[PDB]
């Protein structure tokens, strides 16, 4: 018995702090690009939006594995996920983080692009973007029309579950709405809580007067890569602050 | 006679420091930044940036985004940067290469996710080189 996962919480809670100036920014020149460009009208590859026939599933899973349901959950949805596609007539590819997982979908015939370690407990940047970059060649090579992924999340103060989200193509709408939502972690009894705060950006404006040395439509697609990784490391984020919370969970249950 | 020059990645700020001068590897070019410079945007390819804080410089490779600068601070967001002084030169060297010909052999290929990887790589490679060797056209 041991205070030392009060440490895991806090070296989290740095990570997630450490990642607001990188959001804040983005959303900065997102700001002043929208005062040259119309969102919704741009035309650039991380923005197509095909006809859907072929999905990405990107599956966030951990190898530790003393955290009750926590992958079992995840894998289960997924899985069903997985289902309705294949209802559908939609093919897919599965890029699964975690290695048991991976197993799990393999044994079972599904087919699998890329397989990467466990979820780490504080998730890098550039785990991210060994990530992200292949999920870049999937969807611009128009392997896939679509990139979703499954990770755990909280969804209450308390509880988290599996979600289904997009990340590819980007959306326009999400582009124009800020890095608004910061979460704090904290563990108050036994149990791991999350609170969620909007906060008002605290840096200015650019300036009327600031020169843009190339046209805005570059470099709005210098971004959007940009965009996209600070999208999926939230989501990994996310996806440890779950594991945590089941991981002491399924100590203290013991 | 002074900028604060930050780079940050989507984890952390990299690097923080005061500088003279900095090169910013843009899509358009090498930018060369001094003090007092008008306020700027700019995207940043991958490649290496250079930072002379007094008379001697330091290199760093980003792995692409953009920069501001505006009343003495650059602010330089990337998916990843290295510090040079990290990156082995003669592994760098053999890396560069073997990217390249990786490159070579996805591009006779069929497959455009290939092709695309094996971009990614050697895009990565090249920065690393630039930034352990200190000289971007190779």
């Amino acid at each position: 018995m041991r205070l030392v996962a009060a440490a895991k919480v806090a070296a989290a809670q740095e990570q997630v702090m450490a990642s607001r100036p990188f959001a804040d920014r983005l959303a900065q020149v997102l700001y002043s690009l929208q005062t040259r460009l119309r969102f919704e009208d741009v035309d650039l590859p991380l923005l197509a939006k095909r006809p859907v026939k072929t999905v990405a599933l990107l599956v966030v899973t951990g190898d530790r594995g003393l955290c009750g349901g926590y992958n079992t959950n995840v894998i289960r949805r997924a899985k069903e996920r997985l289902q309705e596609l294949e209802a559908e007539g939609l093919k897919y590819t599965l890029v699964i983080v975690g290695r048991k997982a991976a197993q799990y979908f393999q044994r079972r015939d599904y087919p699998i692009d890329a397989v990467y370690s466990g979820l780490e407990q504080i998730p890098s940047a550039s785990e991210a973007g060994q990530i992200a970059s292949e999920l870049l060649s999937l969807f611009l090579s128009e392997t896939v029309d679509r990139v979703e992924l499954i990770y755990t999340k909280f969804v209450s103060l308390i509880s988290s579950k599996p979600v289904v989200q997009t990340l590819l193509p980007l959306d326009p709408q999400g582009l124009e709405t800020a890095d608004d939502e910061i979460f704090r972690l904290t563990t108050r009894g036994s149990h791991l809580e999350v609170n969620r705060e909007k906060v008002t950006s605290t840096l200015p404006a650019l300036p009327s007067d600031m020169i843009f040395e190339q046209d805005p439509l570059q470099i709005l697609d210098a971004l959007l890569p940009l965009y996209l990784n600070n999208q999926l490391l939230r989501a990994l984020q996310e996806a440890a602050a779950s594991e945590l919370a089941a991981r002491m969970t399924a100590m203290n249950n013991a | 006679m002074v900028m604060t020059v930050r780079v940050i990645a989507p984890d952390k700020t990299v690097w923080d420091a005061p500088a003279e001068e900095v090169i910013l590897p843009s899509t358009t070019g090498q930018l060369g930044i001094l003090s007092n410079h008008a306020p700027l945007l700019t995207a940043l390819e991958t490649g290496v940036m250079r930072v002379r804080q007094d008379r001697e410089w330091v290199a760093i490779a980003l792995m692409g985004g953009f920069a501001e600068v505006e009343n003495n601070e650059v602010t330089i967001l990337v998916n990843g940067a290295e510090r040079g002084d990290t990156i082995d030169l003669e592994k760098a060297k053999a890396e560069f290469a073997a990217a390249q010909a990786a490159l070579a052999q996805a591009e006779q290929g069929e497959s455009k996710q290939a092709k695309i990887q094996a971009t990614q790589a050697f895009r990565r490679a090249r920065a690393r080189l630039q930034a352990a060797g200190g000289v971007v056209e190779i």
